[PDB]
RNA sequence: GGGAUAAGUGCUGAAAGCAUCUAAGCAUGAAGCCCCCCUCAAGAUGAGAUUUCCCAACUUCGGUUAUAAGAUCCCUCAAAG
RNA sequence: UUGGCACCUCGAUGUCGGCUCAUCGCAUCCUGGGGCUGUAGUCGGUCCCAAGGGUUGGGCUGUUCGCCCAUUAAAGCGGUACGCGAGCUGGGUUCAGAACGUCGUGAGACAGUUCGGUCCCUAUCCGUCGUGGGCGUAGGAAAUUUGAGAGGAGCUGUCCUU
RNA sequence: UAUGUUAAGUGGAAAAGGAUGUGGCGUUGCCCAGACAACUAGGAUGUUGGCUUAGAAGCAGCCAUCAUUUAAAGAGUGCGU
């Protein structure tokens, strides 16, 4: 889980959304799941 | 009661005559120690030879300690000196003539080459 | 479960199976009495009374707690009881097993049990920072003038104040101890004494509440 | 919202008794009993039923779409019932009935029992594939997770309780 | 050993007929929070509760003696100081 | 932290280390929960939640620091007048003596060394730790009490088994 | 009182940047011939042809990237080495 100051979607796979007041990315590659922003 | 700066006879034919103890393994703050308890400590008198030269650093485990040991019945062992053996990271000695007696307390800890190379175990 | 009242004899050491000196502490219950049976809608929480001990009856002009006052005949009698020295009651027991006038006896406990000694702690009186709080104390040579006294009781500007529970000179003693997990060695019903493994609070001739174990 | 709107519900042999807010629904397998949301209205006519939103706004069109699914599973699952299957991969990770709850063993040097509940059945198949049971959509979903959260699967050689047909991201660490 | 949680993990689920931990709801989850355990605690001026004990007789009208029940003075003491 | 400013204090706000006693923050050193990984588990790395507790003994210097020797689960970073001298020391530094090197023609000088060099105070108030008396709790009393609140604990190792 | 805005206790401390938070005003390219979803409907052909590169035929790199079996098709939009 990155917690970045800026989440974007990394790969064409990304989706942002917006969970709990948070803006996330939830992918299919773990490595791309971030969560502040 | 043994803790650190104690001057301690050596109770084996390793080649160390007399050695003095740094500190008392077994945990933080930790003091204090007895019969079947291991310690870190630097000769100060060898014999000319052995395996064990003077200024070398050695575990060591603590046998027949003057202040004694209580024993579940209310018994107690003390003795006229402290004393310690020399082992190899394996509980067990280096020497194989260990001299005098030896508490009955150190067959616990499983040092049994300690107590079966032993004159008197008590 | 079960309860007690009891007061502090002194200690021993008994012999026990497979040669163990158990220390232990031996206690006199002897007389307890029920002497009410607290209830939810009467008192709001349900519990038991019990009186120890033996006071003399009633006399007029008496001049020390010895006799009993006609307050507390009072309040005996209605238990059929004589009047007695010490009152404490117990929660953790269950009220509809006793019954209001039963004697409570040392056969209560039986051998192997777990139970937790409530006393008062013995008076030493006024006394130190460093023997009532087992502060360090400095240095007695090297031109020191600081042997026992507290250190620091603050910081500076900031707090120019003390703060509350600085650990500073008092009476130490006189506090409920309750030590917890002890066990009975056995129980004798003739002598009528209930023996502890281990030691409890208190100056000898006092009194002791045991009950069983809240853990 | 589509859902909610356009979807019209479909009752089949069952009795969709909307009492006012707090619905019911019971037929072959059981009964359903579930309080919707309070603006919404609905539009019961012969073996169908129709979710209204009372306005546009986001809130009752969110609303709306969200308990139109929601009596859809509870008649769906009412009558023809819903299911979820478990498999268990791997050597000596077994699976095994103790009479109204389940043991698995799955490495873990002690046994784990899973207790049923109401509503809930469960079954074992040659010993590797559990499957939960039931008319509630968001109970079978709930328990099994429960069972799957025991050891979900691992990366490296898959073992674990994986739900029937889940793509497990495969690792390949090497010696 | 309970109860509520944190990051996290989910279940059902739409806005956005797909998805999706979220918006409704409902789960799980820490030496952390609350209780649980020890102690002090009705000056808790909100001053709480239970049991018992004491209960008259002058007033000229109580702004009333002295006495109950209970203590203390004083004295022998310590398990307390 | 090194500074800049000169705003309170020169009818005096004792300045550095150490000792005694702590208390608070969390940007967490250990312990607890997790996402991960170029994580097969032990391993480590990274990030997140976490401040409840815990967070050694020595050799060398006046030293803080730092290095070193043994341990530990860890040997955390900071605030508190670089916490705390009407609680302690006084080794360093900062009076008068002396001496060496250097500068000065000289008296003398150097934040260059070196040896020596008086640490006062009977606590009024607030504060804090204990311990009494008075009064109030719509009568006067003896005993047992619920608990609104408040405080204390709160750490963790190794071995065996599977 | 009237008409609107926020959902964060914003109001009741910052910034570069990040975001399907929400409201307004335009501009716009598409759409009942039916754009946009997953619309679970086909997905491959001589053919990696040429440099074919560790052999590697949507990956170590020049792409020469030909018509369609076809309502819809690319010497493969693309996840891969
Ligand atoms: C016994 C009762 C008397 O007390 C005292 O002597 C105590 C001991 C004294 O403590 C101190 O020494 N400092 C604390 C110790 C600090 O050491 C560091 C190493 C040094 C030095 C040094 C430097 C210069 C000179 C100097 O230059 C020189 C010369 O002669 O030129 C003479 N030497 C000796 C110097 C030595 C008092 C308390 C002292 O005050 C304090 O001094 C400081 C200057 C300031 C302090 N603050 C304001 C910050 C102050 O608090 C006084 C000045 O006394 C000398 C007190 C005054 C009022 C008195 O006069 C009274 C009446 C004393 N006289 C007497 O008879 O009773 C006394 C109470
Ligand atoms: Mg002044």
């Amino acid at each position: 889980m990155k917690v970045r100051p800026s989440v974007k979607p990394i790969c064409e796979k990304c989706k942002v959304i917006k969970r709990k007041g948070k803006v996330m990315v939830i992918c299919e590659n773990p490595k791309h799941k971030q969560r502040q922003g | 009661m043994i803790q650190q700066e104690t001057r301690l006879k050596v109770a084996d034919n390793s080649g160390a005559r007399e050695v003095l103890t740094i500190k008392v393994l077994g945990g933080s703050g930790r003091k204090t120690a007895n019969i079947g308890d291991v310690i870190v400590c630097t000769v100060k008198n060898a014999t000319p030879g052995g395996v064990v030269k003077k200024g070398d650093v050695v575990k060591a485990v603590i046998v027949r300690t003057k202040s004694g040991v209580r024993r579940n019945d209310g018994s107690y062992i003390k003795f006229d000196e402290n004393a310690c053996v020399i082992i190899r990271d394996d509980k067990g000695p280096r020497g194989t003539r260990i001299f005098g007696p030896v508490a009955r307390e150190l067959r616990e800890g499983n040092f049994m080459k300690i107590v079966s190379l032993a004159p008197e175990v008590l | 479960t079960k309860g007690i009242l009891g007061r502090k004899i002194g200690m021993t050491q008994v012999f026990g199976e497979n040669g163990e000196l158990i220390p232990v502490t031996v206690v006199e219950a002897k007389e307890n009495v029920v002497l009410q049976k607290k209830t939810v809608e009467v008192d709001g929480y349900n519990a038991i009374q019990v009186g120890f001990e033996d006071k003399k009856a009633y006399k007029k002009d008496a001049k020390s707690n010895k006799y009993a006052n006609k307050p507390a005949e009072g309040h005996a009698k209605k238990a059929d009881a004589a009047p007695k020295r010490f009152i404490r009651e117990f929660r953790n027991v269950d009220v509809d097993a006793y019954e209001v006038g039963q004697e409570v006896s040392v056969d209560t406990f039986v051998a192997g049990d777990v139970i937790d000694v409530t006393g008062v702690s013995k008076g030493k009186g006024f006394q130190g920072a460093i023997k009532r709080h087992g502060q360090s104390r400095g240095p007695m040579s090297h031109g020191s003038h600081f042997h026992r006294a507290p250190g620091s009781v603050g910081m500076a500007s900031d707090a120019s104040r003390v703060f509350k529970g600085q650990k500073m000179p008092g009476r130490m003693g006189g506090n409920t101890v309750t030590v917890q997990n002890l066990e009975v060695v056995q129980v004798d019903t003739e002598n009528k004494v209930i023996l502890v493994k281990g030691n409890v609070p208190g100056p000898k001739k006092g009194l002791v509440e045991i009950r069983t174990s809240i853990k | 919202s589509r859902v909610g709107k356009k979807i019209i519900d479909i009752p089949s042999d069952v009795t969709v008794t909307f009492d006012g807010n707090h619905v019911t629904v019971k037929g072959p397998k059981g009964e359903l009993s579930r309080t919707l949301n309070e603006r919404m209205t609905f539009k019961q006519e012969e073996n169908t039923i129709e979710v209204v939103r009372p306005s546009d706004s986001k809130e009752d069109r969110t609303n709306h779409g969200t308990t139109r699914a929601l009596l859809n599973n509870m008649v769906q699952g009412v009558s023809q019932g819903y299911v979820k299957v478990l498999e268990l991969v791997g050597v000596g990770y077994r699976a095994q009935m103790q009479g109204k709850d389940l043991i698995l063993n799955v490495g873990y040097s002690h046994p784990v029992e899973i207790k049923a509940e109401e509503n809930i059945t469960f079954s074992v198949e040659k010993n590797t594939v559990v499957k939960v049971e039931g008319i509630s959509k968001e109970q079978v979903g709930a328990l099994a997770s429960n069972i799957r959260s025991v050891r979900p699967p691992e990366p490296y050689k898959g073992k674990g309780i994986r739900y029937q047909g889940e793509y497990v991201r495969r690792k390949e660490g090497k010696t």
